[PDB]
RNA sequence: AGGACCGAACCGACUAAUGUCGAAAAAUUAGCGGAUGACUUGUGGCUGGGGGUGAAAGGCCAAUCAAACCGGGAGAUAGCU
RNA sequence: GUUUAUUAAAAACACAGCACUGUGCAAACACGAAAGUGGACGUAUACGGUGUGACGCCUGCCCGGUGCCGGGAGGUUAAU
RNA sequence: CUUUAAUGUUUGAUGUUCUAACGUUGACCCGUAAUCCGGGUUGCGGACAGUGUCUGGUGGGUAGUUUGACUGGGGCGGUC
């Protein structure tokens, strides 16, 4: 039974990375909001 | 964007009424053209996108005062 | 719209007549061609204080000059040789270029937008007649024998 | 040649096949050939704009030319390819000067045969004159729509134009739809027809010759749901309802021309 | 030569039994279909919610789909319990 | 061959073939307030839509109604 | 006033021609080792096409909604 979530590292980093977030406004507001709420990770760091 | 380089029309939301009163938001769009204007003291042509309403400015003031104000708007024709 | 006219309009040409026009008749031929000049309470004291006669002298010279120079070849007479087909079908069709580029050379000096061709693009092998127009008012008739090589 | 191949197993029964003994065998010329990404019919949006394309062979563009710009070079025909790209078959032309160029085949060429271009040019099958010098009522191929664009007309397999009036400096043509189109006597014109006129006796045979040659299967309006298709819906095949497009407009008899611009240049409609 | 034949890997899931607080939020055992192709698969891309994709079932879109998920309008409204 | 991943694998869907219809190339059409892109670096022996569904015999009568195409005698008919 | 006609006025529909607006997903040159874009020369269309405001027609393509109660369950029928 494959399941939904397969691991890949590359794929991870390029989707939810911190430089795609900062590519658009969208996950720039993303980082704000989670630098609000004080969250020691910022994204998913390799 | 849609806007009188002359002018400064820009495009206006509004309302659109039908006989029962029925309101959908629509946008009033300016009568934007592209025209080419003969301008002697730097003997050339200069192509603005200009509406209706200002290519009747130009004419009734001159191009070159156009442009000044143009110019001094800071904005490149 | 009201208008100082400078050059004389085959219409309505008076030599600064306030004389409405349309608004797209002044803007896209007159102004850009200098035929005339948008005149609204502030150049018709000008217009008539140095315009009024000063540049009437200026105007007629270019008339007078352009009579000259459509006169300068006495033979009215452009010969020009095509290798053309077998009984018609001219090699290619020729225009304004290759002509005007040959006069220029030998006959009178003119500029590209002179020349009219009222007879097509001269397809036809043989005589025909070619209208020069250097003024308005002034018309020159020329007679041009292309030969087959 | 159409040859019709034995029913030794099924999807073979109603194949019928057009084998060209004189096609190259072998690679094609190489400076000549470009990479063709497929698209699958997505734009540069990446959704979906037209149906039914995807997947096939992978195909290399060959580089025709169509303008035929070598005027007063003869040329000899090398030989003749199989082009990918196009229903008819390409030929490859050694110019007098050493310089290799890709023309569509007219009916007429083989191997060796010459070509020449430019208004100074023979009236054999292969030649390319401008329209003022073509003889009215000859047949002609890869019309040109404006003086150096290239040639649009006739350009698949077994297509023509005839020359029937001309008039001035516009020149009327028969298009093989029947309509009667008005074109600048300038514009250049390539004497004779395609070739390959038999590409249309094939018949694929089977599903797969479709899907590897690019088509995707198309699923019925009827056989959708209500949400998907105006037709659809309804239990036991009912339509009860007008033909029209996916996406709500009238097909099967409904013209969507609406041009007028170049309506100046339409002497008759398609009958 | 073949969307050819028999048959492993591989892909799929027609029948039966077991299992239903299971070993498993669809599996196991014994049979079963395709198996050079309209095949299958690794890696990386593209299409985003009244939208996508769909050899078309209202199927699929992170175990959720006749309109996904998260936050907000919002303590929606509830002649009902 | 494909299909309801997880109760339906089928007569359903697709299919080669067939027909109708649109499209002359700045093509029809589609995605996009637009630019632009796909169609296609193709252009009517091509492309899109629709129905039928290999192959053999074939596919009759009906234009009232609703669509679609063409006409203009006459009537009615907006902004202005 | 009914009946008619020379020149001049408002003229509007139609037709032909022209180029200077405008279009050019025609060719060529330059910015530029650039299928974008801009400028220049020329060709072809040309006051058409196209676009803005207003307006008639079409418009389940899309959207918001409605589709009563009594009733020997409801629906049908009947009644108000």
């Amino acid at each position: 039974m494959k399941r939904t979530f397969q691991p890949s590292v590359l794929k991870r980093n390029r989707s939810h990375g911190f430089r795609a977030r900062m590519a658009t406004k969208n996950g720039r507001q993303v980082l704000a909001r989670r630098r609000a709420k004080g969250r020691a990770r910022l994204t998913v760091s390799k | 964007s849609r806007v009188c380089q002359v002018t400064g029309k820009r495009p206006v939301t509004g309302n659109n009424r039908s006989h029962a009163l029925n309101a959908t938001k629509r946008r009033f769009l300016p009568n934007l053209h592209s025209h080419r204007f003969w301008v002697e003291s730097e003997k050339r042509f200069v192509t603005l996108r200009v509406s209706a309403k200002g290519m009747r400015v130009i004419d009734k003031k001159g191009i070159d005062t156009v442009l000044a104000e143009l110019r001094a708007r800071g904005e490149k024709y | 719209m009201q208008v100082i006219l400078l050059d004389k309009v085959a219409n309505l040409g008076s030599l600064g007549d306030q004389v409405n026009v349309k608004a797209g008749y002044a803007r896209n031929f007159l102004v850009p061609q200098g035929k005339a000049v948008p005149a609204t309470k502030k150049n018709i004291e000008f217009f008539e204080a140095r315009r009024a006669e000063l540049e009437a002298k200026l105007a007629e010279v270019l008339a007078a000059a352009n009579a000259r120079a459509e006169k300068i070849n006495a033979l009215e007479t452009v010969t020009i040789a095509s290798k053309a087909g077998d009984e018609g079908k001219l090699f290619g069709s020729i225009g304004t270029r290759d002509i005007a580029d040959a006069v220029t050379a030998a006959g009178v000096e003119v500029a590209k937008s002179e020349v009219r061709l009222p007879n097509g693009v001269l397809r036809t092998t043989g005589e025909h007649e070619v209208s020069f127009q250097v003024h308005s008012e002034v018309f020159a008739k020329v007679i041009v024998n292309v030969v087959a090589e | 040649a159409v040859v019709k191949c034995k029913p030794t197993s099924p999807g073979r029964r109603h194949v019928v096949k057009v084998v060209n003994p004189e096609l190259h065998k072998g690679k094609p010329f190489a400076p000549l050939l470009e990479k063709n990404s497929k698209s699958g019919g997505r734009n540069n949006n990446g959704r979906i704009t037209t149906r039914h394309i995807g997947g096939g062979h992978k195909q290399a563009y060959r580089i025709v030319d169509f303008k035929r710009n070598k005027d007063g070079i003869p040329a000899v025909v090398e030989r003749l390819e199989y082009d990918p790209n196009r229903s008819a078959n390409i030929a490859l032309v050694l110019y007098k000067d050493g310089e290799r160029r890709y023309i569509l085949a007219p009916k007429g060429l083989k191997a060796g045969d010459q070509i020449q271009s430019g208004v100074d040019a023979a009236i054999k099958p292969g030649n390319t004159l401008p329209m003022r010098n073509i003889p009215v009522g000859s047949t002609v191929h890869n019309v040109e729509m404006k003086p150096g664009k290239g040639g649009q007309l006739a350009r698949s397999a077994g297509t023509y134009v005839q020359i029937v009036a001309r008039d001035g400096a516009y020149v009327t043509l028969r298009l093989r739809s029947g309509e009667m189109r008005k074109v600048e006597a300038d514009c250049r014109a390539t004497l004779g027809e395609v070739g390959n006129a038999e590409h249309m006796l094939r018949v694929l045979g089977k599903a797969g010759a479709a899907r590897w040659r690019g088509v995707r299967p198309t699923v019925r309006g009827t056989a959708m749901n209500p949400v998907d298709h105006p037709h659809g819906g309804g239990e036991g095949r009912n339509f009860g309802k007008h033909p029209v497009t996916p996406w709500g407009v009238q097909t099967k008899g409904k013209k969507t021309r609406s041009n007028k611009r170049t309506d100046k240049f339409i002497v008759r409609r398609r009958s």
